[PDB]
């Protein structure tokens, strides 16, 4: 199910379908065909999770097919137009290269805000783990355009030249060397600023999620946490420590679950609690009342009050 | 440059496909400046040897060290004070003397195989002396040894009168202990290849020794005249068994990689004057 939601975004589907489940029996999952050709759902794990679904028990790999990926895309575009390497094309090679990293939207006047995914290795507030942040610019993608990018770049300076040294005609080593001289004189636009506005700006319109903001805290099971993303669909809390399809905002720096231990603080803490108001049948409606604060809505719609007492448990 | 992109096409596209895990004895070859390690087959290195020789022929920075192994030609490491901070002779009649000598204890070893064989000798000299430290080595490329006997052969020749003479008479202070005793086992710069804080030794002069068991008092050794018309990486090389002028003569048998950008930090964690740290540590 979590696959084929994933690639169910293609229209032809099916072709990776029966590629899939050609392999111990399977036989197209007992010909269930896309649950006999289910119709829509709701927003599932997207194709930028296939790769996190890989590069856990494949990296090298993956990562050796992202790049020839990566250098295919420049060298078709750089054959495609001699040495001229314009906005587009980088803003391309950009969203083909941070595509599960970075979204788009234009929210609320017209502006392309800007959404970043986080990883550990990188400087955040304090709980800003593993959910999108707001950004004005993007910095990241700034310093990533010069920085990362600019590896690719020698990649393919370094394929023109390994072509340039081959016993070819005089007619071919003459294009290759107009080619890398166009080339280099374009090589250097990827460090200028206006050059990198333009790729920002160009990039606004490859990046689009077109219901990003839509669905930032639409659902009430998912929370943002110090450590993470906390879920509370089933039982168990979930507690996401991963790249994830949840487009979560908004979070909590200084909740921090470390699961439920029965270390001294929880004890001292239920010791505070309880054993203060004595209860019958292990009576439990207020602090259970306590609860149900970390949903969204669709709830009961009780209203407590606490008042009374001057320096009590209030 | 040209042939540096010729030497980096041929490892990145072409050789990557033998790079050998750290501390792989099947590892032959280091590249001390992108630090990786290969175990090269003999057309990989020869092909490698071509290139690196066209980058030698130009000045290029190589830092390429190939590893002796179990079985491989012979080299000797000599570090030597001298009296002054001048270049010493070195003159042919003094280097000829040095490879009899260096010879008559191969010999003694017992391990040189019967009849008549050429073996080479090539001396390559650090460029200047710096505070009167200088340097030379003596490749014996084509005479394949056990490492047992090269240690052996080292061994001797620390003790030998007449070399300890020779050394004395160009000016060296230390001809007791100027031979490193692990000459045998330490990997061997390859010709055109240095420290990076060195420049790399310089080919002087190359000797021809013929030996046959049948006349074992007749040791003719001769210059070799046209060294400029082979390929000098290749014929210098200890492992190489493919050179045109060296035939091989078979005898009885760091983690850290900063990677030029996180470096440079250790560059200003040297000149902490942190030694007394009650507080600072």
């Amino acid at each position: 199910s979590n696959v084929v939601f994933a690639l169910a975004n293609t229209s032809a589907n099916y072709r990776p379908l029966a590629e899939w489940f050609s392999q111990t029996g399977g036989k197209e999952k007992l010909e269930k065909l896309w649950n006999d050709a289910s119709h829509h759902t709701e927003k599932k794990i997207t194709k930028r999770s296939i790769m996190y679904w890989a590069h856990k028990h494949a990296p090298q790999q993956y990562k050796e097919i992202v790049e020839q990926g990566y250098f295919s895309i420049l060298a078709e575009y750089v054959y495609s137009y001699n040495g001229m390497l314009e906005h587009y094309m980088i803003a391309k090679v950009i969203y083909a290269m941070m595509g599960n990293k970075f979204v788009v939207d234009v929210d609320s006047n017209g502006k392309y805000v800007w959404f970043e995914f986080v990883l550990p290795g990188q400087p955040m507030n304090q709980g800003e783990i593993w959910k999108w942040r707001k950004e004005v610019n993007p910095d990241e993608l700034h310093i990533y355009i010069s920085e990362n990018f600019s590896r690719v770049m020698d990649r393919i300076t370094e394929h023109i030249k390994y072509h340039l040294s081959q016993p070819h005609e005089s007619n071919i080593l003459n294009y290759y060397k107009k080619l890398l001289k166009a080339f280099e004189r374009s090589k250097s636009k990827i460090f200028n600023d206006s050059f990198k506005k333009g790729v920002i700006r160009q990039a606004e319109f490859l990046f689009r999620q077109r219901s990003f903001i839509q669905t930032l805290d639409t659902n009430p099971h998912l929370l943002g946490v110090g450590n993470g993303v906390l879920s509370i669909e089933t039982i168990p809390a979930k507690l996401i420590n991963h790249f994830h399809e949840h487009p979560i905002h908004q979070y909590t720096h200084i909740c921090y679950v470390p699961f439920n231990p029965e270390n001294p603080w929880t004890k001292l803490l239920l010791n505070a609690l309880q054993d203060i108001i004595p209860e019958l049948d292990a009576r439990l409606w207020i602090m259970f009342y306590l609860s149900t604060a970390i949903f969204r809505g669709l709830k009961e719609a009780l209203m407590l009050l606490w008042l009374g007492g001057g320096c009590n448990g209030k | 440059l040209a042939e540096v992109q010729a030497l980096e096409t041929l490892l990145t596209r072409e050789l990557s496909v033998f790079l050998t895990e750290p501390g792989s004895k099947k590892t032959n070859i280091i590249n001390r400046i992108t630090g990786k390690t290969y175990a090269l087959p003999s057309t990989e290195l020869l092909r490698l040897y071509e290139h690196l020789e066209q980058c030698r022929k130009q000045g290029a920075l190589m830092y390429f060290l190939e590893r002796q192994g179990t079985y491989s030609g012979l080299m000797l490491d000599y570090d030597l004070k001298l009296n002054t901070n001048a270049v010493p002779p070195l003159e042919p009649p003094a280097l000829s003397r040095l490879c009899h000598r260096i010879f008559v204890h191969i010999k003694n070893s017992s391990v040189l195989p019967e009849g008549s064989h050429k073996i080479h000798f090539f001396f390559t000299l650090k460029p200047e002396v710096v505070q009167g430290k200088y340097g030379f080595h003596v490749l014996i490329p084509g005479l394949k040894l056990a490492a047992s006997t090269k240690k052996s052969i080292i061994g001797s020749l620390q003790h030998d009168a007449t070399v300890q003479k020779i050394l004395h008479e160009q000016g060296v202070t230390n001809p007791e202990s100027c031979l490193d005793p692990h000459s045998a086992s330490v990997p061997s710069l390859l010709y055109g290849s240095s420290k990076l804080n060195h420049k790399p030794y310089q080919l002087k002069t190359g000797f021809e020794l013929v030996f046959d068991s049948s006349d074992p008092d007749y040791i003719p050794i001769h210059q070799i005249k046209n060294l400029e018309s082979y390929n000098l990486v290749s014929e210098l090389s200890l492992t190489n068994e493919q050179g045109s002028l060296v035939r091989p003569v078979y005898c009885a048998a760091m983690l850290h990689d900063p990677e030029a950008r996180y470096l440079h930090k250790i560059l200003n964690l040297l000149p902490p004057e942190y030694y007394v740290e009650y507080p600072l540590w």
